[PDB]
């Protein structure tokens, strides 16, 4: 049972101390670690530190965790990994940025989620809140074609019947001769945006001037634009839903423990097939029969499925859905399970865009009761988890037990004569409603 | 009041040429207090050592841009990777000269890379242009499954999207493969005969060897390859009449150096008229922030519209590449490369020489052979298609109608029951009825033969999900038609929108609707 | 490389009190919190035996009379009480830089 | 238990070539490095080279580069040292040592009997 001489390398801004890193059972193999802490990195300090670490001990792995927001550290780490044959994991900060294409001979794996997984989570939110009419605004930032193709294929193979009205690409310089017409074409309520944080400000300012931001319109943006949460520009409306990574509950000690677990488990599983474990180079200067790629597609650790995909991403990441409340801070709403999504707000509240210069009155609260053939109440179909297309959602307060007054707002589906009348009135008078069945009693008596 | 321009060149003579070019370019705009200076080094064999040498030497002198030369070694390309990474950390623009791989066009990975030679993907545009001139409209694309192959395939598909037409097939093999006859057979079975190739020298040699073995270089075959496949071993073992490409002055290092220095000097002078300008950072160690004005300088470099150049006006597209490069169109005429045309910046201008095609014909060949043996698929309906067992062995009892017309029959091979009942029982039978008479009339009129066989299961076709990958697929007759097991569905098939989206119907041969049957 | 040097080359000490040996290295042999230095004892006609690793931790299966301490570029080894075991030579090996190097040796009587 | 065994003493005319065999009989042979050492008559030690039996990777010292060759066979559990162009200064004892994969240093634990060559 040979051990692994893993080397853990972190940053000063984290409160982690070297003694805790050197102390931190249950791992299949023994792991003695070498820990050094360093501040902001540079393309020469990285290389000097890494070459020094490989001299004196046969380093067998590496766990690099940073704190800055520079997106060249990932590429430097990939280059070093492909030149020295050292399995490198990304943990936090700069290294966690997802690099799309890596060299075929590099063993660099990262913690994070790609644009496909972020798009899946956004579509899941839209389905769960019954927003089935939407548009799509993308600039010429790299990756927009992948984004659009994935969304189209996902929409074409669903049970819900998405009505994707438009696919807009603002390719000009916001000349207002074409971008203005393009943005006038949009009349839906849900808009997916894909651009860098610098272009997002301009587009949102233009949309606010045009009148596209209010109590009704909902904007959903990926983790690209809602980046560092300390810097919040003035053009972001309050209520901007975005998907990001879990920097709140995932402790750095948990991250480094999981890294050590993955490396030890992969080495242990590879020791059975071949009786030799992979090792680093003799030295950086001077002058790969089997690799670990096939041994990191299936790895299990404490019930948590830590398997990596065939491309270099996590199979089960930990995304988090965040919104920008009225206090100009990003507040966490719901998390991502192994497969499905949990939301804290069963009923989506209404957020005051900007200074809520125009208060809303078109949203009404409507109370009804079941008496066929005027109002009929049915349960929600579990096949699509959505009311069939000829009904409207409702909600009813059913108490779990009579001992306590706590209950749940069960969501059902309604239809009938009065409901057809109501939909016609909504289409004509142009208002929106919040239907719910009455709980206290029958029609009325004093 | 000085501006430096570093450059990592290969030969000392090339460094001298670079210094002289900088000194000469000092004059075209005049030599003010602003004066250009040149600092160069040479390549080194070890990537990690070079990535430190570039930082120390060039960055400690506060350079404004770096030029890379790509020395010729068996390590192929991916030589300017250490320079691009270190310089892109600080957002200092880099100009490439001879490296032509497609990976450097991706601006997510390489943040500040520009080059003056178009990559290996614009050959896709050249091929698409040549397709229109010669009216070929069916091709078989062959790809290496690597990044270069995927880039070429994506470029060609994007170009063909405008016509709203799909390429016939796109085969993908593995780099460094040994046996490819399995894929070449499936390539042979198709109608088209214009073969487009995109692979390295070793793969080109192997596919040429397999083509020679399988005798796929006769009349009607047209080959259409890139620049790599007409060098080295690929040109050593190449069937005649193969049409390649080339780049004019693409290996003229001195010309490229002069063009690059001119463009950089003009861009710097254009930038000097603007304000809010800082100075590049000094030293590899101790500085972590990016260059504040690096993106602005790169935008200025991208926006340049040069006029006076050795290869003409040089302008950069959106990805930071070269536009309007003059290629050459060659032909392998008896194991010799002879020019048969030149590709203008945006059109094709043929030469006066003779184009000897692989067979030897002096007339342009068209490769599109229609399949005159169709595979019909049909089902057991009540009044349209009857199914009857054979008499003794593959023969049908010849009955008579009441009108004196002998019943026309044709042997249809199909199963007895479904999979749960009959796992595998395929026996010949006898088919006759209405649709069979229609099929015989059509076959007589259009001059083609046929082979009638029944459908494996008993459904006309609907779209239903599969458990894994969460995707919808067709079944029944439609699934047999789309998968290639059939060519024509002669059966009582309804016309509706869901099927019309994926296949093309004909004018109806029967009009009717739905009704209810009850017991009386 | 690193060049070691042991002084004195030959030592004669009476039985009972103590014995001290030093081995000064040319460059610092500290590797991120653990100094790299080992001591050997080789009886004539036999392979050497490992005594101390990491310059401060004793090897299992050896009498407690053997000890070592030091830091940086200077290390020392002292034994007490002197007995009939300290008759062979001793060596110091560094493992900071490849290739590994050995000392000059020192006998006792 | 881990035990290592070598060949006998060697004595040839100057200018010949000799082989020294080291056999491992106590562990999984395809998992641990095998180092070679040279001992002159009681005035020091040096380092020759190492071989990983599993993957076959080999490292050498600069002084002994091009003079000695290390080859190992995964079937016979043997490690072969290939000396070339012996001279008057090659009369020394040769050991094969193997560490244990449990510590952060690179120490020598299990030692061979050693073979003495004379020219
Ligand atoms: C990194 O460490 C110190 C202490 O945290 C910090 O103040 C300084 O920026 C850096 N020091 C050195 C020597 O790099
Ligand atoms: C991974 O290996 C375990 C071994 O217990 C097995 O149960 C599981 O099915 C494997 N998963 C895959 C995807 O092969
Ligand atoms: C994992 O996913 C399955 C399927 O959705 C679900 O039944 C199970 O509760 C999930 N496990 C956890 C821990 O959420
Ligand atoms: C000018 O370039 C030369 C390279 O030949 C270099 O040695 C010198 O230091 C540079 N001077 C300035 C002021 O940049
Ligand atoms: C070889 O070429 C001839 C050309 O006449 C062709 O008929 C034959 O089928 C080829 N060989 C094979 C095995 O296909
Ligand atoms: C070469 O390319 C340039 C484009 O810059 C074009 O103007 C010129 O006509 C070309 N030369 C030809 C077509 O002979």
């Amino acid at each position: 049972p040979p051990a692994l001489n893993i080397a853990v390398l972190l940053g000063h801004s984290h409160d982690v101390t070297e003694r805790e890193l050197r102390n931190l059972t249950g791992l299949p193999l023994d792991v003695n670690v070498v820990a050094l802490l360093m501040n902001r990195t540079d393309p020469k300090s990285l290389i000097t530190h890494v070459c020094d670490l490989m001299s004196g001990a046969r380093i067998h792995g590496l766990v690099f965790g940073d704190d800055t927001d520079q997106e060249a550290v990932a590429q430097m780490l990939d280059f070093i990994s492909s030149q020295t044959f050292i399995p490198i994991l990304g943990i936090h900060g700069g290294a966690s940025m997802i690099m799309a294409d890596k060299d075929p001979t590099s063993t660099f794996f990262q913690f994070g989620a790609s644009i496909q997984q972020q798009a899946t989570v956004m579509l899941k939110i839209m389905q769960d809140y019954d927003w089935h009419v939407f548009s799509l605004v993308t600039t010429i930032f790299p990756g927009y074609r992948d984004f659009i193709s994935f969304i189209k294929t996902t929409v074409d193979n669903s049970f819900v019947g998405w009505d994707m009205q438009n696919v807009i690409t603002l390719d000009t310089s916001f000349e207002d001769a074409k971008t203005q017409v393009q943005l006038k074409k949009i009349h839906s309520s849900v808009i997916l945006l894909y651009c860098s944080k610098d272009e997002a400000v301009l587009i949102l300012s233009e949309a606010r001037s045009l009148g596209l931001t209010g109590y009704d319109f909902f904007w959903i943006v990926p983790s690209l634009v809602s980046g560092n949460t300390e810097l919040i520009p003035k053009e972001f409306p309050s209520g901007l839903i975005s998907v990001s990574y879990d920097d709140w509950d995932y402790s750095l000690e948990a991250r480094v423990r999981d890294g050590l677990g993955i490396l030890t488990t992969a080495a242990s599983s590879m020791l059975e097939k071949f009786s030799y474990i992979p090792e680093a180079k003799a030295s950086c200067y001077g002058q790969p029969l089997h690799t670990l790629h096939q041994f990191m597609v299936n790895v299990t650790w404490d019930g948590k499925d830590l398997s990596f995909t065939e491309e270099g991403y996590q199979v089960h990441p930990r995304l988090v859905v965040i919104v920008l409340n009225k206090d100009r801070e990003w507040e966490k709403v719901g998390k991502w399970e192994n497969q499905t999504l949990s939301l804290r707000h069963a009923v989506w509240p209404r957020y005051k865009s900007f200074s809520d210069c125009e208060p809303d009155d078109n949203h009404l609260s409507i109370v009804t009761l079941e008496e066929a053939p005027f109002v009929i109440v049915e349960d929600i179909d579990p096949l699509t988890e959505t009311c069939v297309r000829n009904t409207v959602p409702c909600r009813k307060f059913v108490k779990i037990n009579n001992s306590t007054n706590e209950g749940m707002n069960v969501k059902k589906c309604c239809k009938g004569f009065c409901i057809d009348i109501l939909k016609k009135l909504s289409r004509t008078v142009k208002f929106t409603y919040d239907l719910y069945l009455v709980t206290n009693g029958k029609h009325g008596k004093k | 009041k000085i501006v430096n321009i570093g450059a990592v060149l290969s030969t000392r003579k090339h460094e001298q040429m670079f210094r002289e070019a900088v000194n000469q370019a000092n004059k075209r705009h005049g030599s003010w207090k602003i004066q250009l200076n040149a600092t160069s080094v040479t390549h080194k064999p070890n990537a990690i050592q070079m990535a430190l040498s570039v930082c120390e030497d060039l960055i400690s002198s506060q350079v404004y841009a770096i030029l890379v030369s790509h020395p010729p070694t068996p390590n192929d390309h991916f030589t300017p990777t250490p320079v691009s990474y270190t310089a892109g950390f600080y957002r200092i623009p880099v100009l490439g000269l001879t490296t032509r791989m497609s990976i450097y066009s991706d601006k997510s990975i390489h943040l500040s890379f520009l080059r003056t030679v178009p990559p290996y993907s614009h050959q896709s545009s050249v091929w698409f242009e040549m397709m229109r001139v010669y009216n070929w409209n069916h091709i078989i694309l062959l790809v290496s499954d690597d990044h270069e192959g995927r880039a070429a395939q994506k470029r060609l598909e994007t170009l063909l999207e405008e016509r709203e037409s799909k390429a016939e097939k796109v085969l993908q093999f593995d780099p460094g493969t040994k046996n490819v006859t399995a894929l070449l057979m499936e390539a042979r079975e198709l109608e088209a005969r214009v073969i487009i190739l995109s692979a390295s020298e070793d793969d080109a040699a192997t596919v040429y060897r397999a083509a020679a073995m399988l005798n796929m270089t006769g009349s009607g075959y047209v080959w259409l390859v890139g620049e790599r496949e007409i060098s080295g071993n690929a040109l050593r073992y190449a069937p005649d009449g193969i049409i390649g490409l080339q780049l004019i002055n693409g290996k003229n290092e001195s010309a490229h150096i002069s063009d690059a220095v001119g463009v950089v000097a003009q861009a710097v002078h254009e930038l000097l008229e603007k304000e809010n300008i800082t100075d590049p950072p000094r030293g590899c160690v101790g500085n972590t922030n990016i260059w504040k004005t690096g993106p602005l300088f790169k935008r200025v470099l991208m926006s340049s519209k040069y006029a006076d150049g050795v290869t003409g006006r040089v302008e950069f597209n959106e990805d930071g590449d070269r536009k309007f490069a003059n290629y050459s169109i060659m032909n392998l005429q008896n194991r010799k490369l002879v020019q048969v045309g030149i590709y203008n910046g945006t059109h094709v201008i043929p030469n006066d020489r003779k184009i000897i095609w692989p067979g030897g014909e002096t007339e342009k060949p068209r490769g599109y052979q229609m399949s005159t043996r169709l595979k019909i698929v049909t089902i057991h309906q009540e009044p349209f298609v009857y199914v009857k067992p054979t008499m003794s062995d593959g023969t049908c009892k010849e009955e008579f109608t009441v009108n004196g017309d002998p019943v026309k029959k044709v042997i249809c091979t199909g199963p007895n029951d479904t999979s749960p009942g009959s796992p595998r029982h395929t026996v010949p039978q006898c088919c006759y009825g209405f649709c069979i008479d229609l099929l015989i009339k059509l076959a007589r009129t259009m001059n083609f033969t046929y082979e009638v066989h029944l459908v494996a299961d008993g459904k006309f076709g609907t779209q239903e999900r599969v458990n894994n990958s969460n995707k919808k697929e067709w079944n029944g007759m439609m699934g047999e038609l789309l998968s290639g097991q059939a060519d024509m569905i002669v059966a009582p098939l309804t016309i509706n929108n869901e099927r019309a989206q994926y296949i093309e119907f004909s004018k109806p041969f029967k009009y009717q609707g739905l009704t209810i049957l009850v017991k009386k | 490389d690193i060049v070691l040097t042991q002084s004195p080359a030959s030592l004669a000490v009476s039985l009972g009190q103590r014995a001290t040996i030093s081995c000064r290295a040319s460059e610092s042999v500290e590797y991120y919190g653990t100094t790299l230095m080992q001591w050997y004892q080789q009886k004539p006609g036999q392979p050497p035996k490992l005594l101390i690793y990491a310059a401060s931790n004793v090897d299992s299966g050896v009498p407690a009379r053997f000890s070592g301490s030091g830091s940086g570029t200077d290390f020392s080894l002292n034994i007490h009480p002197v007995e009939e075991d300290d008759i062979a030579m001793y060596f110091c090996q560094q493992s900071r830089k490849v290739p590994s190097t050995f000392g000059g040796g020192t006998k006792l009587e | 238990q881990v035990q290592l065994q070598q060949s006998g003493a060697e004595l040839m005319k100057p200018g010949a070539s000799v082989k020294i065999s080291c056999k491992a009989t106590g562990y999984t042979f395809r998992s641990y490095w095998i180092e070679w050492l040279k001992q002159r008559p009681g005035h020091g030690l040096e380092w020759i080279g190492e071989i990983l039996p599993g993957s076959g990777r080999t490292n050498y010292n600069e002084k002994f580069k091009g003079k000695a060759t290390i080859t190992a066979d995964t079937s016979s559990n043997t490690a072969y040292m290939q000396l070339s162009s012996l001279t008057s200064e090659d009369s020394a004892v040769y050991y094969c040592t193997r560490s244990r994969g449990t510590m952060i240093t690179r120490e020598f634990t299990y030692w061979g009997q050693g073979a003495l060559v004379t020219v």
